[PDB]
Order: C-alpha cells, then sequence, then structure tokens
C-alpha cells in the first residue's frame, strides 16, 4: 500500500520524495493541503515514518539555523520550485566570502535538507531589488515615501487612502514578498485622518516649503 | 436639571405616602360594612359614614407627628437646593 | 391642541375606567355594597400612583417635541403686500 | 461511532458536515425527526473533530436582525422603534438586491443607525454605509468596486463616495474529492 | 441516496435543483405533500453538493418588502407608516412595469425613503432612484440606458438625471445538456 | 472510573473534552438524557484532570449580551432601555459579519455605550470601537489591520481612525494525534 | 473514614479536592444525589485536612455580581438601578472577551461606578478601570501589558492610560503526580 494511494483521487496535488534518512517526505503547496496530508499520517493510516513539508516552514527552519551558525550572512530567500535542487539567493554587495566558503556553506545546507541532491547558490543585486519595488509602486500610482538605511529600504504608505488604493496596494505587496522575502524591503500601510496622504508643507514669506517626514502629523479639519 | 426632576418626583411620592393610610382604612371599612349588610339584610346607608368618620380621625391622631417631621425635612431640602448654588 | 392633550392623557383615563367597571362587576355579588363610594376612596391614589411611573418622560416629551421653532414661521405667516 | 452533537437543525448540520469534510474527516448525518439531526464520526478521527469543533465554535448561531429587538406587537411604539424597523428592513432588501449582480455569490450590508438619537430638535446627520461581498474566481475586483459604489450612492437622500466602504474577496478552492476512510 | 434537504417549498426546491445541475450534479426531487419536497443525490456527488450548498447559502430566504413591517391591521397609523406603505408599493409597481420593456428579463428598483425623517418643520429633500436589470444576449446596453432614465425621470415630481443610477448585465450561457450520471 | 462533572450541556461538555485532550488525558462522554452529559477519566489521570479543571475554571459559563438585562417583554421601556437594546444588537451583527471575511476564524467587538447618560440637554459624545480577531496561520496581520479599520469606520455616523483599536492573533498548533491510554 | 463536609455542590467539591491533593492528602468524593456530595479522608490525614480547610476557609462562597442586587424582575426601576445593571453587564462581557486573547487563562475587571450619584449639576467624572490576569509560563508580561491597555482604552468614551491599572501573574507549578496513600 503506497502512500500516494492514501492521499486521494487527485494524484498530482502532492509530491512524494525519498530521503537519505530513510524517511518519506510529502511536499504540499499550501496550508489547507498540508493539513489534508497531515491528517492521514497522524491518524495512522500509514505504518512507516513520513513527514510533510512546505516552502514557508522550511524557509523558517533554515533561517533559524542560519541565525546560529552564520549570524552575519546577508541573504534573501530559498526557492523550492524544483525540490531536488533548491536555489539560495545571496546578496552580492553585502557578503564577502571566498568560493571555498561558499562551497562549504552549500554542503552544510545539503546536510540540513536530506531530500535535496544539491543546493545552487546565486548572487543577486540589491539595486535591482529596490528598483523593482519602486517601479511597482509607481506603476500602481500609490502615494509613498522612501527611506534608506545601510542595511535596508523602507516604503511608507499612509493617510486617508481609498478602497481601490488599499486593494491594489495589498495585492502588490503580497506578490513581491513571495519573490524577494521580507528581509530587505519593508512596506508599511497605516490609515490616518490626513487628506494630504503624508505630504506636508510650511507657509513662509517665500510661500510653501516642503517639510521633512516625521512621526507627528496635522489631522485635517477639511 | 436633575435636581428639578428629583424634587418634582418626590412631591408626588410624598403625596402618595401621606394620603395612603387614611384611604386604605376608609376602603376596608367600606367593604366590611357593605358585606355585613348583605349577611344580615339591612338597607341603611349612613352607617358607613358614621363608622369611617371615626376610623379616619383616629389615624389622623396617630400619624399627627410623622406628618410634621416629613414636611419639615422636605421644606429644608428644597430651600437648600434652590438657594445653595456656587 | 386638543388632540395632543387627549393622546397624552389617555393612559390614565383607561385604567380609571377599568377600575370602576371592575368594582361595578364585583357589586353584583353584594348588592348593598356602595361601589360608587368605594371608587372615590380609591381613584385618587390610583391616579397619583400611575402618573408617578410615567412621570420621567414628561421632561423630554415637552421640552423638544412640543416647543415651537423658528423654521415654522414660513407656514403660519406670509406677506400680503 | 462516537456522538458529537444532537438535536441539530438542518442548516446547522450541513454547515458542520461541510467544515469537517474540508479537513478530511468523514462524518455521518442521521435524522431522528422531532429529535433533530445527529452527527457521528469514527474513533481515529474523534480527537481532530473535537479540536475543529472548538476552533470554529460550531454549531453556528442564528442570524441577528435588528427588527427582532422591536416587535410591532407592543402596545406603545416610540418613533425610535418604528425608525429602527424601517432601517432594518432596508438593509435586508439591499443585500438581496446585490446578490443579483453578475458574479456576486453573497454579500452583507450595514447602515449607520442615527436612530440611536431621535434627532429631536437637531439637524439630521448624514448616512454612512458599508458592504462586504464575495466573487467568483477570475473577477476584476478593482473594476467592480465602482459599480457597487455607484449603485449604493443613489439609494439614499445624501451619500458621498467618501462615506461608502466596500470590501471584496474571492471564493476559496473547491472541495470536490471525497475524504479517505480510516484503515 | 443521501438526504440533503427536506421540507422545502416548491420555489426553493427548483432553485436548488437549478444550482446543482449547473455544476454537473444529478439530483432528484421527491414530494411528500404536507411534509414538502426532498432533494437527494448519489454518494460520489454528496461532498460536492454539500460544498455548493454552503457556498451559495441555499435554500433561499423569502423576499423582503417594506410593507411587511407596517401591517394595516392596526387601528392606528402615524403618518410615517402610511407614507412607508405608499413608497413600498410604488417600488413594486415600477419593477413590474420595467419587466414589460423589450428584452428585459428581470429588474429591481430602490427609492430614497426620505420618510426616515418626517420632513416636519423642514423642507422635503429631492428623490433618488436606483435600478438593476438583466438583458438578453446581443442587446446594445449603452443605447438602452437612455430609455430607462427617460422613463424613470417622469415618475416623480422632482428628479434629476444626475440622481438616477442604472446597472445592466447580460444573461449567462444557457444550460441545455443534461449532466452525466456517476459510474 | 471517577466522575468529574455531571449534568453538563452539550456545548459545555465538548469544551471540557477539548481541554483535557490537549494535555494528554483520555476522557469519556456519557449521555443520561434529561440528566445531561457526564465526563469520566481513569484513576491515574484523575489528579491531573482535577488540577486542569481548576486551572481553567471549567465548565464554561453562558455568554453575556447586554440585551439580556433589559428584556423587551417589560411593561414599559425607558429611552435608556431601548437605546441599550439597539447597541447590543448592532454589536452582534457586526461580529457575525466580520466572521465572513477571508481567513478570519472568530472575532469580538465592543462599542462605547454613551447611554450611561441620556445626553438629554448634552452634546452627544463620539463613538469608540474595539475588536479582537483570530486568523489562520500564515496571514500578514500587519497588512490586514487596514481592511478591518476601513470596514468599521463607515458603520457609524462619526468615528475616527484614531478611536479604533484592533488586536489580532494566530491559531495555535493543531491537536491531531490521540492521547495514549494508561498502562 | 471521617466526614469532613456534606451537601456540597459539584463546583465546591472539585475545589476542595484540588486543595487537599496539593498538600499530599488523598481524599474521596461521594455522591448522594439530592443530598449532594460528601468528602472523606483517612484518620492520619484528618488533622491536616481540618487545618487546611480552616486556612483556606473552604468551601468557597458563590460568585458575586452587582446585577444580583437589582433583579430585572422588579416592577419598578429607578435610573440608578438601570444604570447599575448596565455597568454590571459590561464588566462581565469584558472579562469574557479578555479570556480569548493569546494564552490568558483567566481574568477579572472592575469599573468605577459613578452611578452612586447623579453627578447632579456637575460635569460627570471620567471612568477608571482595573484588571487582573493569569498567564501561561514563559510569557513576556512586560510586553503584554501594552496590548491590554490599548484594548481597554477604546472601549469607553473617555479613558486615559494613566487611569488604567493592570496586574499580571504566571501560573504556578503543575500538580501531576498523585499523592501517597497512608501506610
Ligand atoms: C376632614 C379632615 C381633613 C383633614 C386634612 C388634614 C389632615 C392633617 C391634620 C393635622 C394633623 C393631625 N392633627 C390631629 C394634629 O390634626
Ligand atoms: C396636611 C399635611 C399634614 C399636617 C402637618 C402640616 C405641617 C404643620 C407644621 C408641622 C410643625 C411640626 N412641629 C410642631 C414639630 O414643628
Amino acid at each position: 500500500a503506497e502512500l500516494d494511494s492514501l492521499l486521494g483521487q487527485e494524484k498530482e496535488r502532492f509530491q512524494v520524495l525519498p530521503g537519505r534518512d530513510k524517511m518519506l517526505y510529502v511536499a504540499a503547496q499550501n496550508e489547507r493541503d498540508t493539513l489534508w496530508a497531515r491528517q492521514v499520517l497522524a491518524r495512522g493510516d500509514y505504518d512507516k515514518n513520513a513527514r510533510v513539508i512546505n516552502e514557508n516552514e522550511e524557509n523558517k527552519r533554515i533561517s533559524i539555523w542560519l541565525d546560529t551558525y552564520y549570524p552575519q550572512l546577508a541573504y534573501y530567500r530559498i526557492h523550492f520550485d524544483e525540490p531536488r535542487k533548491p536555489v539560495f539567493w545571496l546578496s552580492r554587495q553585502r557578503n564577502t566570502m571566498s568560493k571555498k566558503e561558499l562551497e562549504v556553506l552549500s554542503q552544510k545546507l545539503r546536510a540540513l535538507m536530506p531530500y535535496a541532491d544539491s543546493v545552487n547558490i546565486t548572487l543577486m543585486d540589491d539595486v535591482t531589488a529596490a528598483g523593482q519595488a519602486e517601479a511597482g509602486l509607481k506603476q500602481q500610482a500609490l502615494p509613498y515615501s522612501r527611506r534608506n538605511h545601510k542595511g535596508g529600504v523602507t516604503f511608507v504608505i499612509q493617510g486617508a487612502l481609498d478602497d481601490v488604493e488599499i486593494l491594489r496596494a495589498r495585492q502588490f505587496v503580497d506578490s513581491y514578498y513571495r519573490t524577494w522575502g521580507g528581509r530587505y524591503v519593508q512596506f508599511a500601510i497605516e490609515l490616518k485622518d490626513d487628506w494630504l496622504k503624508g505630504r506636508s508643507f510650511q507657509y513662509g514669506a517665500e510661500g510653501y516649503i516642503k517639510m521633512s517626514p516625521g512621526h507627528w502629523y496635522f489631522p485635517s479639519p477639511l | 436639571m436633575d435636581d428639578l426632576v428629583f424634587a418634582g418626583n418626590k412631591a408626588l411620592y410624598l403625596v402618595l405616602i401621606l394620603s395612603g393610610w387614611p384611604t386604605i382604612v376608609a376602603t376596608i371599612i367600606g367593604l366590611l360594612v357593605g358585606l355585613f349588610q348583605t349577611v344580615t339584610q339591612l338597607q341603611e346607608q349612613t352607617l358607613p359614614f358614621g363608622i369611617k368618620l371615626l376610623g379616619v380621625c383616629l389615624c389622623l391622631f396617630l400619624l399627627s407627628g410623622w406628618y410634621g417631621e416629613v414636611l419639615l425635612s422636605y421644606g429644608r431640602q428644597v430651600i437648600f437646593l434652590a438657594l445653595a448654588k456656587g | 391642541v386638543a388632540q395632543n392633550a387627549l393622546v397624552l392623557a389617555s393612559p390614565v383615563v383607561l385604567v380609571l375606567l377599568l377600575s370602576e367597571v371592575f368594582l361595578g362587576l364585583l357589586s353584583r355579588f353584594a348588592p348593598q355594597m356602595n361601589a360608587f363610594a368605594i371608587s372615590l376612596t380609591v381613584k385618587s391614589g390610583i391616579a397619583v400612583l400611575i402618573m408617578l411611573l410615567y412621570f420621567s418622560p414628561v421632561l423630554p416629551d415637552n421640552v423638544l417635541r412640543l416647543s415651537f421653532q423658528a423654521t415654522g414661521l414660513s407656514s403660519w405667516f406670509y406677506e400680503r403686500g | 461511532d462516537k456522538d458529537l452533537l444532537k438535536g441539530l437543525d438542518q442548516e446547522q448540520a450541513n454547515e458542520v458536515i461541510a467544515v469537517l469534510q474540508m479537513h478530511n474527516i468523514e462524518a455521518n448525518k442521521i435524522d431522528s425527526g422531532k429529535l433533530g439531526y445527529s452527527i457521528t464520526v469514527a474513533e481515529p478521527d474523534f480527537t481532530a473533530a473535537v479540536y475543529w469543533i472548538k476552533t470554529y465554535q460550531l454549531p453556528p448561531r442564528p442570524r441577528v436582525e435588528i427588527a427582532q429587538m422591536f416587535p410591532a406587537d407592543s402596545l406603545v411604539s416610540s418613533p425610535r422603534a418604528e425608525k429602527a424597523r424601517l432601517y432594518s428592513a432596508i438593509e435586508q432588501r439591499l443585500e438581496q438586491s446585490l446578490q443579483t449582480m453578475e458574479g456576486v455569490l453573497s454579500a452583507r450590508v450595514h447602515i449607520s443607525y442615527d436612530i440611536d438619537a431621535g434627532e429631536n430638535g437637531r439637524p439630521p446627520k448624514p448616512v454612512h454605509l458599508s458592504a462586504l461581498a464575495v466573487y467568483e474566481r477570475g473577477s476584476p475586483l478593482a473594476h467592480q468596486i465602482s459599480d457597487i459604489k455607484r449603485f449604493l450612492k443613489n439609494s439614499f437622500a445624501d451619500v458621498d463616495y467618501d462615506n461608502i466602504s466596500v470590501v471584496l474577496s474571492e471564493r476559496s478552492d473547491a472541495q470536490l474529492q471525497a475524504p479517505g476512510t480510516p484503515v
């Protein structure tokens, strides 16, 4: 009685992989499917050892391990489109490593993932990431402000936003995060009683002058 | 405002309390005499008046004191509420 | 004016009518009972008792709903010149 | 088989079955007539079924409508009660109209009950409206918010596009395959 | 066969049958008379039927109309109740007239109930109207909105074209072929 | 076997079973009909079961709603009692609507009852709202607070984003495997 | 065996058993039906059981709620009684909501009753609140006080963070091992 025969009438929905620790790994696409699988094992419909996995869970677990043994590594995300050959995106500028060090890192990752045959390490450009973020906001025509730090970039979107703006914003952010992960760019959405949508000015003898950003804001009377 | 509502309510409340006992005894005497006149068939009609006059006067004697204490306390209270503002 | 007054007084008139008919019905079993004279002893207490319950709405009822307002001048007066 | 629930009505029973099937729990519905419906599951699945019944707070409660607080049977009706009943009927009629639009599967609507004051002696406040709705998969939600706002705006004497909130969502994936029976 | 629903009314049963057939589920309607109608399906389709009944919130509720909140049976009516019944009857009569236009299959109408205040001591506000309608396939919707607006404008003492909202949609594809029976 | 609790309600028993199962205590539910449900456990687990029942203060109580304090069957309603019932019905209808949003499992809502003064002869104070909600695992809570605030803002005549508090949390780990039986 | 107590409620018996077991005293609960529960212990433990029953003043008294002093079944109500019932129901509804937050086991809330005066002719004083709660082991209490304060602040028309007191504590060690039987 194979495991695939127990998961259901739809077959392609799940993917079964053998691992070097002599254990079966079931790859799922989402939470709902993950629980649909986990019920089978925990019920005890299968006799040997098995485990269920997904992209989000493994990203978390790997990050927890990196936090301990490589506490200063700058990286983005691990993609599992082909679960036998993951792709690990590292920053080109923020990391200094030798080729040898990169190889060792690769081997230790392979030791953490007994279901993977090899891990491909790829270097990505931060300017590229930041640019694609800004272009996506301009393309949606959301109002925003950008702030830069030595280790990251923030976009703040705030004010009395309209329903359409909210919808489009939340869709875009959800899309981008899936590609680049949260580790470098943060998007903050905050509603305020402010019709200027975060712009601010001072009136002097020379007329209007644009204020620097900040925490405090003038709640609109209008 | 609420002082006005409170004082006006209390006025009706005091009317009710003071008048209640005489009207009760005049009721009970009216019922008892009316029944008695059916239990023995007698068609008199001043007998209720004769008895209930004595009944009401007696309880006016009894309550003569509490009547004056209640009204004094109320008068002092409302004079304070009227004048003591600051 | 008469309508408003009746509409507002009604709740007390009803209870005092029911009271007097109730006593008249009771009199059937004891025809020497002066059901009229009993009602005079009772009705004043009943009146004050009931009005004491429905007393507090009197404050809002009059203050706003009955007070005249500047907007009505348009309908009650016009210029003939 | 272990008894989970007894004395259900029809509309509770079917909601419980739906939620269990979604999590791969095979359940059985039995009808006892005057005693209502009963729901049963196998022992290997009992623990899980208990955990989901707790998490989703099943069986569901009945829907609440404001008209239930102000029965017309009362001997006296203030203006406040009549005005409340009126608004509580308009809400239901709008919901039933939105369900007829193209693609909408269900919706809910809310009105600002200023009836919580009589507005006796005060100039009456403007109306505010909110709507929630669910769409078929593959619907351009952004382009459809406009229609809803346009339709609601003219249903009242004074409403501004600024005062109308609209939230839309898509249908989840379809549950078509049956759950597996315990070994 | 598994029981989905019992004690349905005729107009509810035909709605459930229609919705299930659209998704390729063969269903059966049984009549018990005083006990109403029953709906049954095969086991392979039970799960799907449950999920669709949940998703559409079947069986449908009865239709709401504002005159139900203000029955004439009472000896008393304020001006507010009478005025409410009047508008609640005009709405229905307009829908019944629009259904007679060329190509229209169904429609629904809403009027601004300004009676949610008395308009006592105060000038009465202008009327607002909204209408929804469904058309046969191949109808020039753009050129048909004008006719509706023109017709509705004159049904009231004071209405502006700006205050009339109209939303139109086409009939979906016809369900003519019967669903396949489970093997 | 030792008796823990007797004469329980159905909804009141399934909570006890849930809490015990979470701590690896195998329990049994028995039905005596008019006498209700009974809960029993083995002796080796009796001590632990007692400690948990105390710690969680089981069995749970009935849930409270303000309308229970001012029954509509009274002889008279003060304006206070009418206004209270009204608010205590809007609260429930909002909770039932929030549960329909995508991903929300449960929620609770609170409104500022300004009615603790009549506001008669006073300028009425602004409304304040609070909400709690539980989400499915893997939800970006930060990005989802915006939707809730937007939706609640327009449900009332006068509310500022500053006056709305929202607290969100995720579902705990699922209890799927059954507890072990004492040796 | 010596009789300690007779005629207990179910909720009084389980609290007594819990406190005796904590001090290593093996106790027995007996059911006499209409006569309630009885509690018995062995002679070597009798003295200790007596001393602990005195120290904790067992059995517990019933829980007190302000609504009990002003039953809603009265035929008359002052403004003061109505206002009291109102606040006595808000307190309970808040305690019931706090118990749903993450990892809170139990909580208590208190509200400042201004209702003991009409504040007659005076600007009515602002409201004050107090809350107690019990957390699970390993909770960052310091970081969790903020959430509670935030949630309470918006539940009322006028509350300042300065006027809210919050006290938190962790759960004691678990009593899992059974007491030893007297030799
Ligand atoms: C026909 C008698 C009407 C009497 C109404 C006034 C009652 C109060 C009399 C004063 C107090 C009692 N007392 C005995 C001193 O007269
Ligand atoms: C008609 C109301 C009842 C009769 C009492 C009226 C008040 C009379 C004055 C009370 C004086 C009391 N006193 C003698 C202690 O001063």
